[PDB]
């Protein structure tokens, strides 16, 4: 193979335009190893010397498989370059070639076509949606369709879940409706499957397709894979924590009825851990998914007094980095704003007044307002019990009465109004 | 009140 070695662009220009298939072949298998090199792959050369139409053409020719591969993989490199290398590629007509490819008979061409496809697809919805009206979803489908997929080369099927979730992947718009139905089935297979950058991908897709309005959410949910999205929420490996996470998350911003659907499953045991995580974005979006939680009806709040989880939030509000605890500012104020005067209260008694007092110290104006939005909330609360009183002292002998008085002299609009007012109103 | 989201797999991968 070191005959094809460091070819120059000219050597493999020269050799493409022989009349020489042979030739033709050993020129493209240099092309695909100037493609292949780690660093800076010469692309924007080879597509200035006009290759890719070579290329492309290359692509259809069945009685010489190995032209096939080369050109294939050259393509598959450029193609994973910039949006204007990408756009090359599909210029050239690449799209119905390596969909034609994809029921080759050697199994290392037809990957190499779904690699491609992935590159094309990931692009953009634009692109995503080229693909999919060149009809790429049947033949991708039907590689997949066998009884049991552990018969199947694991770089094969990585592979095609990758370039699958790509399909499932962009909004703006989101993928046709009928393309993801199609699609839906072979997803939940895969989500089960055993491979871990299977389950990592195939949870990226179920969360590219429930980020969006309710119906999206509804299609995915009706599919039943809610349960194996919370056990692989409990996975020990990352990759697959964090988009199972993601998933769930988006569900929970959904109905009432879809966000019950995590409960039943049993998704609140897991948020002592998600709670506690040692990866800063696992707590982050954790946090996120329990704020759109505490959300939901009284019985949902309920229950995510029940699994113990208020103490947890307390934990962030008092600790985290500080994204994260904007999201359990969040979390409190949707509670407080929804919940019933004894979930309040024991929000109080979990301890909740003192660390959301000491983030009114924060510079963000954002959490200021939601935190404000908490403590009227929660005086609310009080005032049906009489015990306003007793609240006031709390906020003032933790530093609290010191917090909003302050917040008069701040700069927004909101939070001054905000702020007199819980002053003049409970702390005379 | 709801909160829509608006290490994933990259969007493309070259084959060395």
């Amino acid at each position: 193979n070191q005959g094809t070695v460091n070819w120059s662009v000219e050597d493999i220009v020269k050799g493409i335009n022989s009349n020489n298939l042979e030739s033709q072949l050993q020129a493209t298998q240099a092309a695909r190893k100037l493609l292949s090199r780690e660093k800076q792959p010469p692309i924007d050369n080879i597509i200035r010397a006009g290759l890719i139409p070579k290329f492309v053409s290359f692509l259809g020719k069945t009685d010489c498989s190995p032209i096939q591969f080369e050109s294939a993989w050259a393509l598959t490199n450029i193609a994973s370059g910039t949006s204007e290398q990408t756009k090359a590629v599909v210029d050239g007509g690449a799209i119905p070639a390596f969909i034609s490819l994809l029921a080759s008979p050697h199994a290392h061409i037809s990957e190499q076509a779904v690699w491609a496809l992935g590159n094309i697809a990931g692009d953009g919805s634009a692109f995503r949606d080229l693909v999919i009206k060149h009809g790429a979803i049947d033949p991708l489908l039907a590689l997949l369709a066998v009884p049991d997929l552990s018969t199947l080369a694991c770089g094969y099927l990585r592979n095609l879940t990758w370039t699958l979730s790509n399909l499932c992947r962009n909004k703006n718009p989101a993928p046709p409706l009928d393309a993801v139905e199609q699609i839906l089935p072979t997803l939940v297979r895969l989500l089960h499957h055993n491979d871990p950058e299977v389950l990592a991908d195939s949870c990226w897709a179920i969360s590219y397709l429930t980020d969006g309005p309710n119906e999206r959410i509804e299609m995915v949910v009706k599919k039943g894979v809610v349960p194996q999205l919370v056990k692989l929420l409990g996975a020990t490996e990352l990759p697959i924590v964090t988009p199972a996470l993601r998933a769930i998350g988006n569900i929970v911003t959904g109905t009432d009825e879809q966000t019950q659907k995590v409960i039943d499953a049993g998704a609140l045991a897991v948020f002592p851990s998600l709670l506690t995580n040692p990866k800063t974005n696992i707590q982050k979006e954790a946090t996120w998914t329990m704020s759109n939680i505490t959300a939901g009806r009284q019985d949902q709040i309920q229950q995510v007094v029940n699994h113990g989880l208020v103490p947890f939030l307390v934990g962030v509000l008092s600790k985290a980095d500080f994204k994260t605890q904007k999201e359990a500012a969040w979390a409190i104020t949707n509670y407080t704003s929804g919940g019933t005067v004894e979930q309040i209260v024991y929000l109080v008694h979990c301890g909740i007044i003192e660390p959301l007092m000491n983030l009114l110290s924060a510079k963000d104006t954002k959490i200021i307002q939601v935190i404000l939005d908490a403590i009227s909330n929660i005086f609310q609360a009080a005032e049906k019990l009489g015990e306003t009183e007793k609240l006031s002292i709390m906020i003032e002998e933790c530093g609290g009465l010191d917090k909003i008085e302050a917040l008069q002299r701040h700069e927004n609009e909101s939070v001054y109004k905000a702020s007199l007012n819980l002053i003049e109103k409970y702390f005379s | 009140g709801k909160r829509k989201h608006e290490g994933p797999s990259p969007v493309k991968m070259i084959k060395t």
